[PDB]
């Protein structure tokens, strides 16, 4: 990685291809190639399941080369994956969207502790509790 | 009889960004030589046999880069003029790409070395970094700004000092200034290395430590310029008069003759598109390209043409293969130095003008009738801006048509049509400064008094509410026999563009209440009313009508009586149906540098442009926006202002959307007034 | 004067140097002059192989 001047964390997908049009955001007042991105991700795509947008950064070095920062499909889209109900954001308190058990996130928190980095696997569970209610979820065992 | 070899001909363009000094450099050329213009050059030291230089001075503005394209295509070599202060400009990159498209072997002249901030080596580095070129300095500037005295010749390793007292007509070779000897030796080695790369034999001599002769250096650098591998860079400044003379020597030494350029490609007029070539020889069949038409007040149409092969005489019926029109050549002159020697022998390589050709346009091939060929065609870009032009009087009306016709003939990138809806004459061009010049010529050369406005937005009409049981009863039983007609219709909106006809008619008549013979007259009565809407008198679109109820009278019922009833029913129903005024929206695409991106959208937002998205490209960003036609006027010059002249937009008609309540209502009121 | 347009579909744009010939149509009172559809702004008209001299069409390809 490098400084936060060649920092945009991005890439909703890899099969939608070009990360320059609407699908792939950013690519503004920065300057870098676009097809020079997904080829290293082509050796990296087939471990991630689709429907799970993974955050990676266009980190450009000082010598024009750029690869990504492998993360992990995160909190938000796994509750659209492991529960089975998508974004719907705005209503945590109006009508019931879905309740999630305690252990349903902990089994994928070991996968998500390679996505989220504060300290630990258990410690990142209460921020999977975060964006779920912003999507509109409720959580109780 | 070997007179002046065609290998001594230099058909050259002078090309530069707007405001760089290229015709003043050409006026200097004419002064030194002795004088499209023909000149003769023997070298600044008179070291050469007389060479014929045909000069095309190409426009600096991007609104007239269509003329530059025509010139580049018809020319052999080019002199690219750069400002020593400004360096490579956005407009220079455009001209550079055009010269690359036509593979024109070219050299470089860094002018304006007498101004503040002049830096030769900075411009050399900008030619490398911004144009992707391989610049090889032939010269170094001695001093800069007010201290600019002369140039170092890196081939001869001598300073060139021009005499200020004779406006640079004489010069002396001096020893290189002691402060420049190290820099001159460095760039001389870079020049020799660049010469050695032209062939394996010269590379072996150079690596062996053998000194290359001046003739080998010049021959090697010439070969690579002809291959477009390198660009030779010269410098100098007029007023005190420097560089031009040595740049003209570089034109002789390094730019192509007509025999150094590949044969011109064409197609035989055999209906099979068979490829053919024409070599630069007097013994080949006649072939020429018409590349400029100029309207002259005294002689009429001047058609400028460049002969590629064979010979023609003033007064020779040739064949315009492109237009299949036998065109007898008119009076043909030639700018022999200062005089205009009328030539009855236009040989290969020559540039001349013919008087009074009728059916010749820019890009037409003129050839031998017994050996038809179509030389490759010029593609003309689509116009990017349009304006409405209205004549003040009826005398101006007919005169406007005539004037605009002449302007469209000489300049293809200029288009003129009558808009079928507004009946306005629309003119379209390659930028607004382009249209400004066109309008100036129309209201001066032809002196046609016209108002310049904006293309009238094509307003449409529709309803936003189903209305049922709308009675229309034309019961006129008076004046001899009666005329009875009675219909009941439902009116409803369609989804915009859901029907290619913009109109649906449903016959749901049950019980023969209306004879089947009168149903087409009812539909026709509605369709005539659709042409002139009851709100503001615009065409009505996106509407369905169901005729389901009606009545006739055995003696008094008429086809047109039912058509009158249909119109009544329609006019009453339409007023109840909440009628609205429509609008067109235009899909706009803007290509801009990444740093200029922001400004483009700021203005587009004020122009009600709904930015759909963007496609960050190599130049910068390809922004896409939905912008009303009304707000898409005068954008060419506005964009040129925000982007410092490096942006290009396109626009197409998208769909017939709904005009914002405010906009629609305002126009409805104005139309009613 | 008011002229008459021959053929069945023209190539007109309201400011066009067109040529006039005699002949009354007997069907529009006040229209007494024909035009020529072979001269100076009206080319060889569409879709015709017979009586080509009238309406100015050249002979077809073969
Ligand atoms: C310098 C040069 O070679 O171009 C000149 C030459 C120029 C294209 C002129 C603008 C305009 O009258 C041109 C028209 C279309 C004017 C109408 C006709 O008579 C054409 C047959 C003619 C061709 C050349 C000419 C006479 C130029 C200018 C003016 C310089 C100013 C600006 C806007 C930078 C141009 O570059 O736009
Ligand atoms: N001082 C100085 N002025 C120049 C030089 N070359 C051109 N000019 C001036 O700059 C202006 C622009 O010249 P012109 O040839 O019309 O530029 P073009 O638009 O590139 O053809 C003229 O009015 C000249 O007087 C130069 O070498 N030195």
């Amino acid at each position: 990685a490098k400084k936060v001047q060649a920092y945009v964390k991005l890439q909703v997908a890899a099969g939608m291809a070009n990360p320059s049009p609407p699908v792939g955001p950013a690519l503004g007042q920065q300057g870098v190639n676009i097809m020079e991105f997904c080829k290293a991700f082509n050796a990296k795509t087939d471990s991630i399941e689709k429907g799970l947008p993974i955050p990676v950064v266009i980190t450009v070095y000082a010598d024009r080369s750029f690869t990504f920062v492998t993360k992990t499909p995160p909190a938000a889209v796994l509750l659209k994956k492991a529960a089975g109900i998508k974004s719907g954001s705005g209503k945590p308190n109006k009508d019931k969207v879905g309740k999630i058990s305690r252990a349903q996130l902990q089994e994928i928190a070991q996968t998500k502790a390679a996505d989220m980095t504060g300290a630990d696997i258990e410690a990142m569970t209460r921020s999977i509790e975060g964006t779920a209610r912003s999507m509109g979820l409720v959580v109780e065992d | 009889a070997r007179t002046t070899p065609i290998a001594r001909y230099r058909n050259i363009g002078i090309s530069a960004h707007i405001d760089a000094g290229k015709t003043t450099t050409t006026e200097r050329i004419l002064f030194y030589t002795g004088v499209a213009t023909t000149a003769f050059w023997s070298g600044m030291a008179k070291q050469y046999e007389p060479h014929r230089i045909n000069i095309i001075d190409t426009p600096g503005h991007v609104d007239f880069t269509i003329e530059v394209e025509r010139s580049m295509r018809v020319l052999d070599g080019a002199v690219m003029v750069y400002c020593a202060v400004g360096g490579v400009q956005p407009q220079s990159e455009t001209v550079w790409r055009q010269a690359n498209k036509y593979k024109v072997p070219r050299i470089a002249f860094v002018n304006k070395m007498d101004r503040m901030g002049a830096n030769f080596l900075k411009v050399v580095n900008q030619i490398k970094t911004r144009l992707g070129a391989n610049p090889v300095p032939l010269q170094l500037a001695i001093g800069a700004e007010e201290h600019f005295t002369g140039v170092v010749d890196l081939v001869k390793m001598k300073a060139i000092n021009w005499n200020d007292a004779d406006q640079g007509v004489t010069f002396e070779y001096e020893d290189i200034p002691a402060d420049m000897v190290e820099l001159a030796n460095e760039w001389h080695q870079n020049l020799i290395e660049s010469a050695a790369e032209a062939s394996e034999e010269l590379m072996e001599k150079y690596l062996g430590g053998e000194e290359l002769t001046e003739a080998e250096i010049k021959g090697a650098l010439r070969q690579r310029v002809l291959n477009n591998e390198i660009i030779l860079v010269t410098c100098g400044s007029a007023f005190k008069n420097k560089g031009v003379q040595a740049m003209l020597d570089a034109v002789i030494d390094y730019l192509p003759s007509p025999v150094d350029v590949p044969a011109i490609n064409g197609i035989l007029d055999d209906g099979k598109d068979t490829p053919a070539e024409r070599h630069a020889s007097d013994d080949e069949p006649f072939s020429a390209l018409a590349f400029k038409i100029a309207t002259d007040p005294f002689v009429g149409n001047l058609t400028f043409f460049r002969v590629y092969s064979g010979v023609v005489n003033s007064g020779d019926t040739v064949l315009n293969s492109v237009k299949a029109a036998r065109e007898r050549f008119g009076r043909i002159v030639q700018m022999h130095a200062n005089k205009r020697e009328e030539i009855k022998e236009v040989r290969a390589g020559d540039i001349a003008a013919a008087i009074g050709l009728k059916d010749v346009t820019t890009g037409d091939t003129l050839c031998d009738p017994d050996a038809p060929i179509i030389l490759e065609r010029m593609e003309f870009p689509e116009p990017v801006i349009s304006i409405a032009v209205e004549p003040k009087t009826k005398a101006d009306q007919e005169k406007m048509g005539l004037a605009l016709g002449r302007l469209a003939k000489e300049d293809p990138s200029f288009r003129v049509w009558t808009d079928e809806e507004s009946n306005q004459t629309i003119i379209a061009g390659m930028g607004e400064l382009h249209l400004d010049i066109i309008v100036d010529r129309m209201k001066r050369e032809f002196n046609v008094e016209a108002n310049v406005g904006k293309p009238q937005v094509a307003y449409r009409e529709t309803i936003r509410q189903k209305v049922t049981d709308v009675e229309g009863k034309h019961a006129k039983q008076s004046g001899g026999r009666g005329q009875y007609g009675h219909v009941v219709i439902d009116m409803y909106p369609l989804e915009p563009g859901s029907n290619p006809k913009g109109y649906e008619f449903i016959n749901d008549i049950k019980g023969g209440v209306i004879p089947g013979e009168y149903i087409p007259a009812v539909d026709k009565g509605i369709q005539e009313q659709l042409k002139a809407g009851p709100l503001a008198g615009y065409p009505v679109v996106d509407m369905g009508i169901r005729l389901h109820f009606g009545s006739y009278h055995d003696v008094d019922s008429s086809e047109l009586a039912f058509k009158l009833a249909a119109s009544i029913a329609f006019k009453e129903g339409f007023k109840k149906a909440k009628p609205v005024l429509l609008e067109p929206i235009m899909k706009v695409e803007v290509e801009t540098p990444e740093e200029n991106t922001g400004d483009v959208i700021g203005d587009l937002s004020r122009r009600r442009g709904m930015l759909k998205g963007q496609e960050s490209e190599v130049t910068g960003v390809k922004i896409h926006a939905e912008v009303p036609l009304s707000e898409m006027f005068g954008y060419a010059t506005q964009l040129r202002s925000l982007t410092k002249g490096r942006a290009s937009y396109t626009m197409e008609f998208l769909k017939y959307d709904e005009a914002p309540s405010n906009v629609a209502q305002a126009v409805i009121e104005a139309r009613g007034k | 004067v008011t002229s008459y347009i021959g053929g069945e579909g023209h190539n007109l744009q309201e400011h066009s140097v067109i040529l006039i010939r005699g002949g009354r149509v007997k069907d529009l009172p006040g229209v007494r002059y024909h035009t020529v559809r072979g001269a100076l702004d009206c080319s060889g008209v569409k879709d015709r192989k017979q009586a080509r001299s009238k309406y100015g069409v050249k002979r077809p390809k073969a």
